[PDB]
């Protein structure tokens, strides 16, 4: 969270 | 954050992500999100897009008219683009209101439905589902 996939 | 998602929900940006590489794209745009959404197909998402007429082969169709694919895919971790970011904040304000402590895949669809501006509202529309129609499915099956 919030850059890429569950990051 | 990713912590309230449910496993489902989860799964769903999973898949928006593999969905963007498959299309050799290198971003996680809001059309990848509405894909991830039908693929996960047992959430309220999904049965609210396959009961509005929305299937994966419309939604593919329209991304490759209007987007297209890339020549070579990505490898490693594929960034949302900024009005998928966008959808992502708004569905823990969705879930919130419709009194869930936890973001399950309906609160990410009436989130890209809030947003309701970029590539996956263009598709929706172009598929004949206004974004209202969409807002009132899920409510609709929700009610049940
Ligand atoms: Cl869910």
């Amino acid at each position: 969270w919030l850059y890429a996939l569950l990051l | 954050a990713f912590e309230r998602f449910t496993d489902r929900a989860r799964r769903v940006v999973v898949l928006a992500q593999e969905e963007a590489r498959m299309l050799n794209h290198n971003y996680i745009g809001t059309e990848h999100i509405l894909l991830g959404l039908i693929h996960e197909g047992e959430g309220v998402a999904a049965k609210s897009l396959e009961s509005l007429g929305i299937s994966l082969e419309g939604v593919r169709s329209q991304v490759e008219e209007i987007i297209g694919q890339g020549q070579q895919a990505p490898s490693g971790h594929i960034p949302f683009t900024p009005r998928a970011k966008k959808v992502l904040e708004l569905s823990l304000r969705e879930a919130l209101q419709l009194g869930h402590n936890y973001i399950g895949t309906e609160h990410i669809l009436l989130g890209l439905i809030r947003e309701g501006e970029g590539v996956a509202a263009q598709v929706l529309v172009k598929l004949g589902a206004e974004l209202t129609r969409v807002r009132q499915q899920v409510i609709q099956l929700l009610s049940g």
